[PDB]
RNA sequence: UCUGGUUUCUCUUCAGAUCGCAUAAAUCUUUCGCCUUUUACUAAAGAUUUCCGUGGAGAGGAACAACUCU
RNA sequence: CGCCGCCAAGGUAU
């Protein structure tokens, strides 16, 4: 997953379509690059690695658009989840004042989340076959296993839906189950992020109950997608959600003479060293560890710097992990500089992304998520 | 508080040092020491007041134009570091607010 | 490069620096890691030949 | 006129043994990370320095200028900082950590890290500085062709049933110094070459282009 | 001089590795020989055939 | 330059350089040697 | 059985190769820093030469040229 | 993380 993400800007704001054409030529020349433009006007580029983005910016600056270019400080694309189940049930409203869809949300297991991320189950299967697979894998209820519908982001991400927690027949007249409107609303509403404009993962949403209008051709049948949007991530953000940072799995080859330096540069950067393996052949041997991607900035450079040239490291994208802190923490004072070793760094990590293109702060459940009448 | 004037005093003080050095055609730190300068006229010499030996401050240059960061990374002043500790003039001049707070109570007790 | 020097009977084989001229870009001859490939169409004989 | 020379390997091994106490044990160009000529060109052009490296004068690109609203919308106390961006990150590659580059050179990355176990004892396959995790004397986990020693002598001609060589072993007295001289520095890995001059040849050349040894004064490092 | 003193060797003089200063003061005369060659040729011209007051 | 700063013109001003470190700072963890 | 040549000393132009596994000075045009005017200067870029050496090529000899590659 | 090291013409007339 291309996870590092830098903002890009021209020095002169006048000659903007020339760097647009150069950036498009880079995107043609570099396939794993993904460029985006947002409501705040600045262009952003997410790529795979540091030397990859190095060669990208080299060919962007001095071959395809020969203008001076300012960049921002690097940051990674981070994700969102919930860790416990819901403690309160949501509420719905529409401009027809007709529907009332109440629902909740609860987490999953990370192995089957990686399995559905790695195209193990597919939407082209039969209903009962993948129902029986999910049945024998996640010891689920039989009546609610086969009653699922289309999956989350690109029908692949672990954001599944289960309709049959609270009993199966309510109306079932015309729509009666999530078929076209709510499914496409979740397709169009899972990439644009709920909390701080970042995606969700490892959370499934289950409807408690719902009701359809008397005539969806006359009343709201296409006027319930932002309602479904608001109710889904209102029920998500009321369950005390958390953020997820990526780790890099790192493999280091190093001699035994300068060995403690990689341990000191991982323990300073919160490294959980897993495997110290003496390999046959070369006296240099391997260290397999986990490091945060936000602390991966110049990892191999400083690693070769402390080991005076003897060691070498490689980084790769690992799956998501839980950050030290919660986004909904209030009455807390965050210093602008002086990065925190403290266990409440996620509040800083989300206010410094809502000071970005973002939204407006004070995300408590008062205005857009619930109606305290 | 003004760092750019503390740099200017260090720049001009060593410049008049060098101007007196080229009058002797010496320009040497070891042959022509600063002991020649920092001695009073009553015992003999020229008699001058040190502001280069104040250990002028610096800051993070990336965030110096951005935000008041505090105090970090002291910079040396003059090229004299043999631990003689030539004092600064301002530590023997009474400040503004001390003079005003003393003046109010002095005139109050005088009345 | 070894198989293309088998192919080409016109060589400037390495004496001082390496002859990795398949890494063609200027940002991959100086790093020495390779950023952009370029595939080569050749012939190879077998033990029949 | 004393132009071109060709030596032999024991004679040059004696030269390599007599040329110690001023020659480095460095074999590859991996100790020179941020000590390369191109990294020093980058440090010259980018108004920065390596701790232990040179400090040049800047060039034509002294003063940058961006007005208040544009770099305000670009940079406030807004970026997610975890560790400060050091100057070694920019001297490594000045393209995503630093803006507006010119007169810049681009350095080397990851020569394949030769380790070169030295020898002080005969019997060249010494098997030292080398662990081994393979369980010896018993392993089978994959199928193999011909599990049946049944074929009798039919096609191996006895005039050349033997291997290629038995007239000499794979090691003798002057092969350890040869493979030690294979990974030797530049004046010793040749066996043949040209004649230089007494002002041409540098002697203090691999000393200063290193790291600074600890426990030394400030005048030796300047 | 700080690579003689490593180990039990001694602080006193004996620093007799002279090739390095020798090479750079050969590099001096290597570039200064045509310069003051031309200067002494101009000196011999100014001394032996006289000066040019209002020529060039 | 250890991290960010130094002096580009030591020959212009009447100084030699050598920015020190502020020993009067207060934070939790700063050492690397012990 | 025929084919039959390495060094050293003198001219002869071409050099595009870390011409040299290293690297001196000067001139001009600009930016600086000491500076009173200047030569002596500081140290960065741009472009020219000078200079200590080197590379391959045409000849005339001599040095064991007859040992012998072919 | 540690600048900097100085000669002369300018005056005892031609
Ligand atoms: O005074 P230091 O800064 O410590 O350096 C001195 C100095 O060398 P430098 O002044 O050039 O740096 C001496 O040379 P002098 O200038 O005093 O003549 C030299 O002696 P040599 O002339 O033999 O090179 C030797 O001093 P010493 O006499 O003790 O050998 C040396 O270093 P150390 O003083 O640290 O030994
Ligand atoms: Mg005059």
């Amino acid at each position: 997953t291309s996870v590092i993400k830098i903002a890009v800007e021209p020095v002169n704001p006048s000659e903007l379509p020339k760097m647009l054409d150069g950036l498009r030529k880079v995107n043609k020349s570099y396939p794993s690059l993904t460029t985006k433009v947002e409501e705040s006007g600045e262009h952003v580029i997410l790529g795979t690695g540091e030397l990859y983005l190095d060669c990208v910016m080299h060919d962007l600056r001095k071959m395809y658009s020969e203008i001076d270019i300012k960049v921002a400080d690097p940051v990674v694309t981070f994700c969102e989840t919930v860790v416990e189940t819901s403690s309160l049930k949501c509420f719905a409203e529409t401009p027809n004042k007709k529907n009332k869809i109440t629902m909740i949300a609860e987490p999953l297991e990370k192995g089957l989340a990686e399995d559905i991320e790695n195209e193990v189950v597919q939407i082209t299967w039969n209903r009962k076959k993948l129902g029986e697979f999910f049945q024998t894998k996640y010891d689920w209820d039989l009546l609610a296993a086969r009653s699922i519908w289309a999956f989350g982001p690109d029908a692949t991400g672990p954001n599944i839906l289960v309709d049959d927690t609270l009993p199966s027949e309510v109306d079932k007249a015309l729509l009666g189950s999530v078929k076209d409107s709510i499914v496409q609303g979740f397709q169009w509403g899972t990439r644009e992020g709920p909390l701080c404009d970042e995606l969700i993962r490892n959370v499934k949403f289950k409807i408690l109950d719902a009701v359809v209008a008397q005539e969806p051709l006359h009343r709201g049948g296409g006027q319930i997608i932002p309602t479904a949007r608001r109710v889904v991530y209102s029920a998500f953000l009321m369950a005390t959600p958390r953020l997820m940072e990526p780790y890099y799995f790192v493999e280091v080859q190093a001699p035994a003479d300068c060995v403690s330096a990689v341990y000191t540069v991982l323990a300073r950067r919160r490294g959980h060293v897993t495997q110290d393996a003496p390999i046959p052949g070369s006296p240099l041997y391997t260290i397999k560890a986990f490091i945060p991607a936000i602390d991966s900035f110049g990892f191999e450079t400083d690693l070769r710097t402390h080991t005076q040239g003897q060691a070498f490291s490689l980084s790769v994208f690992h799956h998501w992990q839980i950050v030290p802190g919660d986004p909904l923490d209030k009455s807390i004072v965050i210093r602008p500089l002086e990065p925190q070793p403290a266990p409440h760094l996620a509040r800083e990590f989300m206010i410094k992304t809502r000071r970005r293109k973002g939204l407006s702060e004070d995300v408590s459940i008062s205005k857009f998520f619930d109606d305290p009448m | 508080n003004t760092q750019e004037l503390l740099d200017l005093l260090v720049k001009c003080e060593n410049k008049i040092q060098t101007r007196i050095k080229i009058g002797l055609n010496s320009k040497m730190p070891s042959r022509f020491p600063p002991v020649v300068f920092y001695t009073p006229k009553e015992l003999g010499g020229l008699g001058m007041l040190s502001m280069g030996h104040v250990l002028i401050p610096q800051s993070d240059l990336r965030w110096s134009k951005q935000t008041d960061v505090g105090i970090t990374h002291f910079r040396s002043g003059m090229s004299h570091e043999e631990d003689q500790l030539i004092p600064n003039l301002y530590r023997y001049i009474q400040p503004w607010e001390s003079e005003f707070i003393d003046s109010q109570r002095v005139w109050a007790e005088y009345a | 490069d070894c198989l293309i020097e088998q192919t080409h009977p016109e060589i400037r084989k390495r004496y001082d620096q390496d002859l990795c001229y398949t890494d063609i870009l200027f940002t991959e001859q100086e790093r020495g890691v390779g950023i952009k490939s370029t595939p080569v169409t050749v012939v190879l004989p077998d033990t029949k030949g | 006129t004393y132009q071109r020379w060709q030596f032999t390997l024991p004679m040059m091994s004696t030269l390599y043994r007599l040329a110690n106490q001023l020659l480095t044990d460095l074999v590859d160009d991996n100790y020179f990370y941020l000590f390369d000529l191109k990294a020093f060109f980058t440090s010259k052009a980018l108004n920065m320095a390596i701790p232990g490296g040179p400090k040049f004068e800047p060039l034509v690109r002294d003063i940058n200028l961006q007005d208040e609203d544009w770099n305000e919308f670009n940079d406030i106390n807004k970026i997610i900082i975890r560790q400060p961006i050091r100057t070694e990150y920019k001297i490594a590659f000045p393209y995503l950590y630093n803006n507006l580059p010119h007169h810049v050179h681009l350095t080397w990355y990851h020569t394949p890290n030769v380790v070169f176990i030295k020898t002080e004892d005969p019997d060249l396959p010494a098997f030292y500085f080398d662990p081994l995790i393979n369980p010896i004397s018993h392993r089978h986990s994959v199928k193999s062709q011909e599990p049946l020693p049944d074929d009798d002598e039919e096609f191996e001609l006895p005039e050349f049933v033997e291997p290629f060589l038995k007239d000499t072993p794979l090691y003798t007295d002057n092969t350890a110094n040869g493979i030690a001289l294979l990974w030797a520095p530049r004046p010793f890995n040749l066996r043949s070459g040209r004649t230089r001059r007494a002002l041409d040849i540098p002697l203090v050349k691999n000393w200063y282009r290193e790291h600074c040894p600890a426990g030394q004064p400030v005048k030796v490092r300047v | 001089y700080y690579r003689f003193n490593t180990g039990p060797v001694g602080k006193g003089p004996g620093c007799g590795f002279w090739a390095a200063g020798w090479r750079v003061w050969l590099f001096f005369m290597r570039g200064i020989t045509p310069l003051l060659e031309r200067w002494l040729g101009n000196l011999l011209a100014r001394q032996f055939e006289g000066r040019h007051s209002k020529g060039v | 330059m250890y991290n960010g700063i130094g002096l580009p013109t030591p020959r212009g001003s009447g100084t030699n350089g050598y920015v020190q470190r502020n020993l009067s700072l207060v934070r939790g963890r700063r050492g690397e040697r012990p």
